[PDB]
């Protein structure tokens, strides 16, 4: 078995680890995937957060917190910060090699971002079924990964990431009326045929 | 105001208003505690620690058990689930 | 004028409650607002504008007695025309 790859297309989009695009348009702070799943120890808790980010534009820039090896190393506005260095610094890697930063932080775990908005956190064999969030849980079944926090499949991915936000007082994100065409270019069919 | 004045400058007050004879109003189920967390850990919440290192608030809460959820407070035994 | 439920999120102001009160952020423009039950507006506000708010919380100085510099500019000695 091959190594997967999250990705975050665009602003509000989200591949899962077995393949799964869908739409979540959110606000407030997310998990994007951890370890601490139900009965395992917890090691890893990378989290995403976004503002101004349910209609895409020029704004929502991204905040990305990630929490390993009881450290608290975020990035966002081009750089990475480190708010509190994690014990074993051996592992630890910083790879500014182009548009990106590279990020090792362990045997089975690396992380990327275009510095702009792009998260495609990327996992060994190790795991296999190990994580949940909003990438899934990783087992090659592709259809599980809509398991809610409350340990369920549902079908609706707009009602999925809302059980997965942090503060559960902030805002949950609408249910928006399916369309092919978003908010400019519903009806305005021209400018669809130039971006088509 | 003059105790959230002289909390703002970084010396913090307590127990104040246990013989003020005066509360600030909440709703149902809280009453006024002082400095208490803002990530008040809910009934629908992950269980994470270590993020939340932001200051100390005022502000009305729950019991010590008694987790919030939808605007009051209930036992921690009757969380519900969701679909 | 489109009555919105609570919370919501848009255009990076959080609108939020936070201990049974109502608040308002925007870490991103430096401030937040909330209101308490009986009605106390309160407004947190960054370092970054030292000598600039200028308006009803007055100016962001070390100074209190300079801090009525009306929409003209203008020293006054009454809390109320300004
Ligand atoms: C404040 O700003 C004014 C003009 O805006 C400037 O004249 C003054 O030197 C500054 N100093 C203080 C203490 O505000
Ligand atoms: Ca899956
Ligand atoms: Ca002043």
């Amino acid at each position: 078995v091959c190594d997967a790859t999250c990705s975050t297309i665009g602003m509000a989009h989200y591949l899962t680890f077995d393949g799964l695009k869908y739409l979540f348009p959110g606000e407030c702070q997310y998990v994007l995937v951890q370890d601490y799943c139900g009965s395992n120890p917890g090691t890893f808790r990378i989290l995403v957060g976004n503002k101004g980010c349910s209609h895409p534009s020029v704004k929502c820039k991204k905040r990305v917190t990630i929490l390993v090896e009881g450290g608290e190393i975020e990035l966002f506005d081009g750089e990475v910060n480190v708010k509190r260095p994690m014990k074993d610094e051996t592992h630890f890697e910083v790879v500014e090699s182009g548009r990106y930063i590279i990020l090792l932080l362990g045997k089975a775990l690396s992380v990327v971002w275009d510095r702009h908005l792009s998260i495609s956190v990327v996992l060994k064999q190790t795991y296999q079924e190990k994580v949940c969030g909003l990438c899934g849980n990783f087992d090659g079944i592709q259809n599980n990964d809509l398991t809610s926090s409350n340990l369920q499949v549902e079908e609706d991915p707009v009602d999925f990431g809302n059980s997965w936000k942090v503060s559960s007082q902030c805002a949950d994100t609408r249910k928006v009326p399916l369309d092919s065409s978003p908010a400019t270019c519903h009806n305005n069919i021209m400018k669809q045929t130039m971006v088509d | 105001e003059y105790a959230r004045t002289c909390a703002q400058e970084g010396m913090v007050l307590y127990g104040w208003t246990d013989h003020s004879a005066c509360s600030p109003v909440c709703p149902a189920g809280m009453e006024y505690r002082q400095c208490v967390s803002p990530c008040a850990r809910t009934c629908q919440s992950l269980h994470i620690n270590e993020m939340c290192q932001e200051r100390c608030v005022d502000g009305c809460s729950c019991p010590e058990g008694q987790l919030l959820d939808e605007g009051l407070c209930v036992e921690s035994t009757e969380c519900p689930c969701v679909h | 004028d489109q009555r919105v439920s609570m919370p919501y999120a848009s255009k990076g102001l959080y609108l939020e409650t936070e201990a049974g009160y109502y608040k308002l952020s925007g870490e991103a423009y430096g401030f937040v607002a909330r209101i308490d039950g009986s009605g106390n507006f309160q407004v947190l506000l960054s370092d970054r504008y030292f000598n600039k708010t200028c308006g009803l919380c007055g100016n962001f100085n070390i100074f209190a007695e300079d801090d009525f510099m009306t929409q003209e500019g203008t020293l006054t000695s009454d809390p109320y025309d300004f």
